């Protein structure tokens, strides 16, 4: 199955994320984050290790995804790899971001960054970074992919998704 | 409430299972308890019946638990246990040795053992009573502890087989074979070579040569 | 003797301070009214320049000195890595009637005779065990002190724990004195090495699993692929048990397989390879690897067989 | 699968003489070899607790409990 | 050199014995078979011969 923008009807007030990742530990720390602060819209996120994902009948429609990639893994790498050949081509218009963990210890690294340099830019999307194992840089990533996904779900009037296009837009 | 009923019938499910197993069928059991206290004395007086195939029983006991700081010791003070009057007087002077020594796991295992030779020797006799009708004379019966060997045509002639099933004062259980011969004395001055007389040594040599049921087929087989 | 003297302060001096009490009451070679002449608040060197005074006005010999070496080391015990011999018998052979003094005097003998000049001492242990300790010697050398040999032998029983310090030179030697003494016919080595020498023999009499039945938040977060991971814990939880795991630290396997994946396909020899695993508390690592994600739900059962195999080193062919 | 009987018990021979047909036979055995050595031990223990005045030494005693040594001296 | 003789020959013997225990034994059941049956055709034709 291949998972597509605006399958479904959106809901009253409601913004979903779905975040994807083969570390499940930090994924929940990074909900928790999330979800902990109060906000105007009401917020749901979805875990999920890799796509295509099983299939139900009762899932409401998704608003923006997050590829997460650890830098001390190659396993991380090749299953985003292989994930992002399940989703259609229209859901690249400001509704994917890419975020690398681990690029602050250096000495662990198994992936020379200008790789997920190149393949964001490759898919035209954002690159974010952050290690997501401290508490403190974490909890403001979470702010700031918060108010991405209450800009794309439509929740600001004047600004939607093709516009946060080109304001995260590189130079080269 | 159907899956009570389920519980209850994996229960009796188990409870059968069990008993077929070890060969002990139990009946209801009864605990009354009374707390006699100075280290904490309890005493506890028990109540429980059965049967094991075809013997029955009913036993009576009580244990003292002498609970203390770093031993849990209990003895069984004083047991008591009661038999149906059958003729068995064996298994009676088994019954009142193990009252006298307080020991209820060793009744248990005298008695499987007891039982099971008994069943072996009722089914052997049955079974070679129903292969030879002609040369076999059952005058006590299967469940009983002898066996006659005779020709219809003539009954001067007869050998009687003796099985027996004896306890020791240990309490291991142990069979033993032997025989008699019923001969009148023509037949002795008839034959010169008479050895006759060395039966017992020489029929238990031959018994315990090949086997129970393979020398009584031979003996029945060389009579006839 | 002045080698007696120096070989019980090596053993002394080996000694932690805070446990030296018990140690000397345990030996209680030196009488009970001597003890609290010495003080052991001073300094540790002053202390043991005491107590090689005071055992040397008694008269100490060597095979004191040799049983306070056995007493620290049954004390310590993970000192050294053990090994496992087991023994067997014919079938007709009656079970035996173990005598203690016959099996010293018989170990004694065969020693004696083989060699010339050895040393052997024995301290009969609680719960059914016997500790031996060996210096070794020959005709023309006199015994080494340095490098003794323990062994721990259960008695009525086919096992018997050997330390390998020097053992290799005399292998064969002491596998025919213990199979003389214990009245076995056969014996071999068990290929299961550790440090740990309980939970060697956990796992040798296995009795590491002692469980018998008897009858006398936050709903926002939605966890997709949740079924994967309760089928996972439901397949780690049956295959490493529920039991505490006994704690190993070391595992080897040795590989002479061929190359299957285009790549070395007209190849018809075997990919030789080495590897060995370590850790801290192995088969505590291995358990938790599914579930973290860096293994699939069943593990090979290369990995998984170790306590039910009593099985350290293993050998794979094609 | 696994079980609590002691090494020295000879449970092998046991097993594999009578497990695979006969299993209550097979269990009443492993009884009688267990009852006996519970006794035995029994037997030995409260001797030595008890009368520790009349015997000289410690007495002499295996596993098993089937070869039992002393020197006792009455009063 | 000859301490090696020593222990490979200790363990030649070792493994010897088990072998004649158990032949010695295997001939005493053997005779004592042989004896009995011989007895008892001897017994059986016996009684056979005299009810007869």
């Amino acid at each position: 199955s291949v998972l597509r923008p605006l399958d479904k009807l959106p809901g009253l007030n409601t913004a979903t994320i779905l975040l994807v990742g083969t570390e499940d530990a930090l994924l929940q720390q990074l909900a928790d984050s999330m979800l902990k602060e109060d906000c105007a819209s009401e917020l749901k996120v979805h875990l999920a290790k890799s796509l295509p994902l099983p299939s139900s009948v009762n899932r409401p429609r998704i608003d923006l995804i997050v590829f997460v990639v650890n830098l001390h893994s190659k396993y991380s790498l090749q299953n985003t790899e292989e994930s992002l050949r399940h989703v259609d081509a229209s859901f690249f218009l400001g509704k994917v971001c890419f975020l690398a963990t681990g690029a602050g210890r250096e000495s662990h690294c198994s992936i020379h960054r200008h790789t997920v340099v190149k393949l964001a830019h490759t898919y035209q999307s954002p690159l974010l970074y952050c290690d997501l194992e401290v508490e403190g840089f974490r909890a403001t990533m979470a702010q700031r992919l918060v108010r991405v996904l209450q800009i794309c779900a439509g929740h600001v009037p004047g600004v939607s998704a093709l516009n946060l296009l080109s304001l995260l837009r590189s130079s080269e | 409430s159907k899956d009570l009923k389920n519980q209850l019938g994996h229960l009796e499910s188990e409870l059968s299972f069990l008993s077929t197993l070890t060969g002990i069928n139990i009946r209801n059991h009864s605990k009354q308890t009374e707390d006699l206290t100075s280290i904490r004395k309890v005493l506890q007086r028990h109540r429980l019946s059965g049967n094991c195939h075809m013997v029955t029983f009913q036993l009576e006991f009580q244990i003292l638990e002498i609970q203390n700081k770093e031993r849990l010791s209990s003895a069984v003070t004083d047991l008591n246990i009661i038999m149906e009057p059958t003729e068995c007087s064996e298994l009676s002077e088994f019954v009142s040795r193990a009252e006298e020594r307080k020991d209820l796991f060793m009744f248990f295992r005298s008695l499987h053992f007891f039982v099971e030779w008994f069943e072996y020797r009722k089914r052997t006799f049955k079974h070679l009573k129903e292969k030879y009708p002609d040369a076999v004379y059952l005058s006590e019966g299967p469940s009983s502890c002898s066996m006659g060997i005779r020709s219809a045509s003539r009954p001067g002639f007869e050998l009687v087989i003796v099985w027996r099933i004896q306890i020791d004062e240990d309490g291991k259980v142990f069979p033993k074979l032997d025989l008699l011969t019923k001969v009148p004395q023509r037949a002795l001055e008839l034959d010169k070579n008479r050895a006759i007389e060395t039966a017992p040594l020489s029929f238990r040599t031959l018994v315990g040569l090949l086997g129970i049921e393979a020398a009584l087929e031979s003996l029945i087989k060389s009579l006839c | 003797d002045e080698t007696v003297a120096e070989f019980i302060k090596r053993t002394i001096l080996k000694i932690p301070m805070n446990e030296l009490t018990t140690i000397l009451k345990a030996w209680d070679f030196l009488s009970e009214n001597q003890l609290q002449t010495v003080n052991f608040r001073q300094r540790k060197e002053s202390v043991v320049q005491h107590l090689i005074h005071l055992c040397e006005e008694k008269r100490a010999s060597i095979s004191d000195a040799a049983l306070l070496d056995i007493i620290y080391m049954q004390f310590h015990q993970h000192q050294k890595v053990w090994e496992v011999f087991q023994m067997s018998k014919g079938p007709g052979e009656d079970v035996d009637l173990f005598d203690m003094k016959q099996f010293k005097n018989s170990f004694k003998k065969i020693l004696q005779r083989a060699l010339k000049n050895v040393t052997v001492s024995f301290r009969e242990t609680e719960e059914n065990a016997v500790w031996i300790r060996i210096a070794w010697g020959t005709q023309y050398t006199k015994p080494n002190q340095y490098k003794p040999t323990y062994v721990v032998y259960y008695s009525q029983t086919p096992y018997a724990f050997t330390s390998s310090s020097m053992l290799r030179r005399n292998t064969p030697l002491l596998g025919q004195a213990l199979t003389i003494a214990s009245k076995h016919h056969q014996i071999v080595k068990m290929d299961l090495r550790s440090r740990y020498l309980d939970s060697l023999k956990a796992i040798v009499f296995k009795q590491y699993n002692q469980t018998f039945e008897t009858h006398n938040m936050d709903s926002r977060i939605i966890h997709e692929n949740i079924v994967e991971k309760e089928r996972v814990q439901r397949i780690t939880q049956e295959t490493f048990g529920d039991y505490p795991q006994p704690q190993l630290e070391f595992a080897q396997y040795k590989l002479e397989t061929k190359f299957k994946s285009s790549i070395l396909a007209e190849r018809e020899e075997p990919l030789r390879c080495l590897i060995k695993f370590s850790s801290p508390h192995l088969l505590e690592a291995l358990k938790s690897l599914a579930p973290a994600g860096i293994a699939d739900a069943p593990l090979s059962p290369l990995l998984t067989c170790i306590p039910n195999k009593r099985m350290n080193y293993f050998k794979i062919r094609d | 699968h696994h079980h609590s009987v002691p090494v020295f018990i000879p449970l092998e021979e046991i097993a594999a003489k009578y497990l695979q047909t006969n299993i209550q036979h097979f269990l009443f055995s492993l009884c009688e070899y267990l009852n006996a050595y519970s006794g035995r031990k029994y037997q030995a223990d409260r001797l030595q607790s008890d009368f520790a005045a009349l015997l000289t030494g410690p007495l002499q005693r295996n596993p098993l409990c089937n070869l039992l040594s002393f020197t006792y001296k009455l009063d | 050199k000859k301490r090696q003789r020593m222990i490979e020959v200790q363990d030649e013997l070792l493994r010897l014995e088990p072998q004649l225990k158990q032949l010695q034994t295997k001939y005493d059941e053997l005779k004592e078979r042989k004896s009995s049956l011989r007895n008892a055709a001897y017994f059986l034709s016996n009684l056979k011969q005299l009810y007869q």
